[PDB]
């Protein structure tokens, strides 16, 4: 009952503790780069103009 | 700047300051902040026809400020003395129907879950004022220009019939139907889960009447009286002195609404807090 | 709008079939069942007429009942609870004869909800017949400790009906309470004053009246 | 499955009357908007009418209003076309066409098969310069029509259409809106323009895929098709 | 055997938590201390969707940008045309208990669950003209919660018996079934490429699966409380969890730990939905306090509000071309912002 339960959760622990992580910083540095990369076409924080924009 | 005229004067003035503000902002938000709920649809339209009342407000303003003599012409007189009369009257028979809805959806409970919907209410509300359109024809033709004066000054069965009718339709069956059903809501009350209650809406339905026989009963009182009082003396005099008092009270009900129907709506009134 | 007037024309004409559906669906009473288990929910359910949550939609003297039996969502109750409210009210049924506890905790925990402040609940009180032969078998000190009295049937009914009423605080709704044996037709009628009792206060605050 | 069958067709004399009634089953007539497209025996489609979806909007042509009128029975599932004081000129094949509209829909997609009726300024002015091509199967055609007015409305949609009837048959959408191939319809359809001057061009055309194409434009009632450029083996 | 299995799993997590914590070197907010904030974001409603009758639940967009549909537990699901503001089907669930709703990402499909444990799928391009049930996928014993398209055939469905399952909606089977919840599954979002999913469930845990393989990858334990709302950010190496204790956190896949917290002190409100903006810089979060906040993802402050919704938002979504943002409420109202 609880024995078949404790083995899949620690077969599933040793599973997910073998996952190569990577540094924060890189993480955030590449959430920064994608953000400032793309916020040309971000409509929402740089506003369109009513011409250009579906919803006027 | 008689005492009888200026304290009309004083009494148009503060119906207009305290109720263009409350009608406005009641009916902007029912109109637009709050649902189209069965019950936000009687206050909708009670909120016009008191707001039509005090935009006529200025109207009566310069009617007692000139003394009369309206130096518009003759369909100034053929609209305006006809629209505040139909302001008036739905303003009353908006609050007969509210009454009668707040009886019906306690005596019959289960009529008032099938076939009771927005549809309805505006039906009602819809037949209510055709019929203050209606009562309002009198008013409309037997109106006639006559200088009689240095100045040319506007006025008028011709009488008595629309006296009686009026009286009528806008004091005794009115008023006998708010009664009636604030008592027989009042009686229903004290019956089981309610009895804590019947404190607070004993109150309110008494507050409510009081306000609509204060504010209308001197009205209707001068108007017949006048009938009794021929002209050319003080017994007449008088009454033609005060009768700008008792339209000043009548517009200032118009006013007094707002106050007694729709903000008694808690719901309504964290409502208009928020937009305010 | 060239031929876009005919997707506008579409548009309305399912405007208005939402509308009238809207008003078709709002003259049905909803009711909320819950309770605890072997509770004769099942009983009532199917003496009133007709795997997740199972509706049993009646009518009883032109009140359309859509009654919505809940039991069978074995999870968590705050994530879905939400739902139902804007109920009329909520039925209650208790086991008399098992089991108290656990009742008492689920009606302290749906009474005080933080949705149901102003549903009034319709109480059930089933199994009389069987609560009174354990009675004359076994004390009902056995599920309350600190229960001081006579051992009679119609006491030890009150002390329940009390215990279950005291769990309300909010003075906007109130508890119907009911004796029921399961053996009795009276089951629907009570539900039927109660739930009338419910529409005309909930009538009369909405008006602002109450 | 969707079957749009109509009868009421035969021989009438001139100045006499007609009833033509469209039987639909298989799809849910209450929802879809309903046309008739009529073709004379040597000429190609001319419009007829229209009646909505819930009987809301009627539509006729120059030469049908007052003389025709459009009516439909929902739960019948009929569409009903009167006819009034039958010139010599109405003589035509009466075709059943369901036209549902919304966003995205397709509209004239589906058509009836017909009943052969024998009888004893301001509209966009669309032609198509070609009346009949010799073509190989293999080989790639090119359709062209010229419209009168621009059809590119300001909301990005074009409203051409494309229909193929081969010999014998019904017509068949191809192409809605100028550019959208209808559901069913090989791909080696395709269809573009700019406005006014519209091609349809065919990518390996087969001996099924010769006839007789029609363009027509949905911009605005009365709705005007093309000449027909005929495609023969 | 218990105890030694108990302990192996106690020292394991006590492992992944000192490598969580060693593969932190900075925090978000010391890395974007030095852009410029984006300032505040002004967004009017240029679009509000009156249709609803009862409390709207769910809304999902169009691949498109341009359609909506929103289920309400009026048993109905409206399908939006945002720009036109105009309805194009309206489906009659058979079942009124509805918390979520889906639209395929080719706009043949519309799915939708509940309180009836069962996926609907409906089919919009249907040659009858009407819109007709598919299939109707029942295999869960809980309150469908979530259901997300992976294309017209296969669907990820979250469920409140503490599984999500993938199907196949051609044969009406359970292709996989993903657990290892302790509680409800109550929110769901596929990935970009949408070869793997995360879950937020109510144990206060977010787990990460991938369709494919069928197991979980990574699990992400940071709130506090039931996690009502999940959503990936467009790069698709991180999402967000917005939970009911008034916080919406940041976590990062490759880093496995959260990066940002989105709380402010006067907000006590529970999440109901998280949505990123299409370049990820704006998280726009629903609050049960009938707001939506515009948090800037990078700052983590307040960028905007977006009042006037007069009861909890229960779904917000930012088109798939970053347009337009829609809030679904309780008071029945889906409104468009830009």
């Amino acid at each position: 009952a609880s024995i078949a339960q404790a083995r899949k959760l620690v077969e599933q622990l040793k599973m997910e503790a073998n996952i190569d992580r990577i540094k924060v910083s890189k993480a955030a540095a590449d959430l920064m780069a994608y953000c400032e990369a793309h916020a040309k076409e971000d409509p929402l924080l740089t506003p369109v103009p009513a011409s250009e924009n579906p919803f006027r | 700047n008689e005492p009888p005229v200026i304290l009309s004067m004083v009494i148009l003035s503060l119906t207009f300051l305290l109720g263009l503000p409350g009608n406005g902002l009641v009916l902007w938000v029912a109109g637009l902040k709050m649902q189209r709920t069965v019950n936000t649809i009687w206050f909708l339209h009670l909120t016009l026809a008191d707001l039509l009342c005090c935009l006529s407000l200025p109207f009566s303003l310069a009617h007692l400020a000139l003394q009369g003599q309206w130096p518009y012409g003759r369909f100034l007189c053929k609209l305006i003395p006809s629209i505040i009369v139909l302001n008036m009257f739905a303003s009353v028979f908006l609050l007969t129907a509210i009454s009668l809805d707040r009886c019906l959806v306690v005596f019959k409970p289960i009529w008032c879950q099938n076939h009771r919907n927005v549809g309805m209410a505006c039906s009602i509300c819809g037949c209510i004022w055709v019929v203050a359109f209606v009562m309002c024809i009198p008013v409309f033709v037997y109106r006639e220009i006559f200088t009689t004066d240095n100045h040319n000054r506007c006025g008028y069965t011709p009488l008595v019939a629309i006296t009686i009718t009026r009286l009528v339709v806008g004091f005794l069956l009115p008023s006998v139907i708010m009664i009636a059903c604030y008592s027989f809501i009042v009686f229903r009350m004290q019956r089981g889960r309610f009895a804590k209650s019947q404190s607070k809406t004993f109150r309110v339905a008494v507050v409510v009447v009081a306000v609509f026989l204060v504010c209308w009963t001197p009205y209707h009182i001068f108007g017949v009286l006048s009938l009794l009082t021929d002209p050319e003396t003080p017994l007449g005099k008088t009454l033609m002195s005060w009768d700008h008092v008792c339209i000043a009270l009548a517009s200032a009900n118009s006013c007094f609404n707002p106050f007694l129907y729709a903000l008694l709506g808690k719901d309504f009134r964290k409502k208009a807090r928020q937009s305010i | 709008s060239a031929e876009e007037r005919a997707a506008l024309e579409r548009s309305k004409a399912i405007e208005k079939n939402l509308k009238e559906d809207g008003i078709s669906a709002a003259k049905d009473v909803k009711l909320l069942l819950l309770g605890a288990d072997n509770s004769g929910k099942s009983t009532i359910v199917k003496q009133m007429k007709i795997t997740g949550i199972v509706e049993t939609h009646f009518t009883f003297k032109n009140l359309h009942f859509r009654l919505f039996d809940v039991g069978g969502q074995r999870s968590e109750r705050k994530k879905w609870i939400h739902c139902f409210e804007d109920v009329t009210a909520i039925i209650f049924c208790v086991d008399l004869s098992d089991r108290m506890h656990e009742s008492l905790m689920l009606f302290d925990s749906i009474c005080n909800n933080k949705f149901f402040i102003d549903t009034s609940i319709i109480l059930f009180l089933n199994k009389k017949d069987l609560f009174g032969e354990k009675i004359k078998k076994s004390p009902l000190t056995i599920c309350f400790p600190e229960y001081t009295g006579p051992n009679t049937y119609e006491d030890a009914a009150a002390y329940i009906q009390a215990q279950f009423e005291s769990k309300n605080r909010s003075p906007n709704k109130e508890i119907y309470c009911h004796m029921t044996c399961a053996t009795d037709t009276n089951n629907a009628q009570v539900i039927f004053d109660a739930v009338t009792d419910i529409i005309i206060a909930n009538n009369l605050r909405g008006c602002g009246l109450y | 499955d969707v079957q749009l069958v109509e009868s009421g067709g035969g021989l009438v004399q001139p100045g006499g009357s007609r009833k033509l009634s469209c039987s639909a089953s298989g799809f849910a007539f209450s929802s879809f908007g309903m046309h008739w497209v009529r073709q004379a025996p040597e000429k190609g489609l001319e419009w007829v009418a229209y009646i909505s979806s819930g009987s809301g909007t009627i539509y006729y042509a120059d030469t049908v209003k007052g003389r025709f009128t459009i009516s439909r029975d929902d739960p019948k599932n009929t569409l009903f076309l009167q006819m009034t004081s039958l010139r010599s000129e109405d003589t035509a094949m009466y075709y059943c066409v369901r036209s549902i509209y919304y966003y995205g829909s397709s509209p004239f997609d589906f058509w009836g098969q017909g009943t052969t009726l024998t009888v004893s300024g301001s509209d966009i002015v669309m032609t198509q310069a070609t009346s009949s091509v010799p073509v190989t199967p293999g080989e790639s055609v090119s359709i062209s029509c010229r419209s009168s007015k621009s059809l590119l409305h300001s909301n990005g949609n074009t409203y051409l259409y494309w229909f193929l009837q081969r010999p014998g048959q019904s017509p068949q959408l191809l192409i809605y809106r100028m550019s959208n191939l209808a559901s069913g319809v090989p791909d080696r359809f395709s269809g573009s323009g700019s406005g006014t001057a519209f091609t349809l061009t065919i990518s390996r055309l087969e001996a099924e895929d010769v006839g007789v194409y029609y363009c027509m434009q949905h911009l605005e009632y009365p709705l005007t098709f093309g000449a027909g450029t005929k495609l023969e083996l | 055997e218990l105890d030694q299995l108990r302990q192996e799993a106690e020292q394991l997590k006590n492992q992944i938590r000192d490598a969580r914590k060693a593969c932190a070197d900075a925090t978000l907010s010391q890395i974007t201390n030095n852009i410029d904030p984006v300032g505040r974001i002004q967004m009017r409603t240029r679009r509000t969707l009156r249709g609803h009758l009862a409390k709207i639940y769910a809304m999902h967009w169009g691949t498109d940008s341009r359609l909506l549909v929103s289920a309400s537990q009026d048993g109905k699901l409206i399908i939006w045309d945002s720009y036109t503001t105009n309805k194009v089907h309206a489906i009659p669930l058979r079942s009124s208990w509805v918390m979520t709703c889906a639209y395929a990402p080719s706009g043949n499909y519309v799915a939708c669950g509940g309180l009836d444990n069962i996926c609907s799928i409906y089919n919009l391009k249907t040659r009858e003209g009407n819109v007709r049930v598919s299939r109707e996928l029942a295999g869960h014993t809980g309150y469908l919660s979530c259901c997300r398209f992976l294309d017209d055939n296969q669907i990820v469905t979250s469920s409140g018996d503490t599984t999500c399952a993938l199907w196949d909606i051609e044969t009406g089977q359970q292709t996989t079934t993903f657990t290892g919840h302790t509680g409800d599954v109550m929110s769901l979002s596929l990935a970009p490429d949408t070869r793997l999913f995360v879950s937020g469930a109510c144990d206060a845990s977010a787990k990460l699966w991938d369709v494919r393989e069928g197991m979980c990858r990574q699990t992400f334990t940071g709130h506090e409380s039931d996690i009502n709302a999940i959503c990936f950010f467009p790069n698709g190496n991180a999402f967000a969890t917005g939970s009911d204790d008034a916080t919406c956190r940041l976590f990062d896949l490759r880093a496995d730990q959260e990066l940002m917290t989105y709380s402010h002190d006067n907000i006590i409100c529970g999440i109901t939905s998280v949505s990123f903006s299409k370049s990820g810089r704006l998280l726009l979060a629903g609050y049960d306090d009938f707001n939506c906040n515009v948090w800037d993802a990078l700052k983590a402050d307040r960028a905007g509000v977006l009042a006037g919704h007069d009861n909890r938002v229960s779904c917000l979504g930012v088109t798939d071309d970053g347009m337009a943002v829609a809030t679904g409420s309780w008071d029945s109202f889906l409104k468009i912002w830009n």
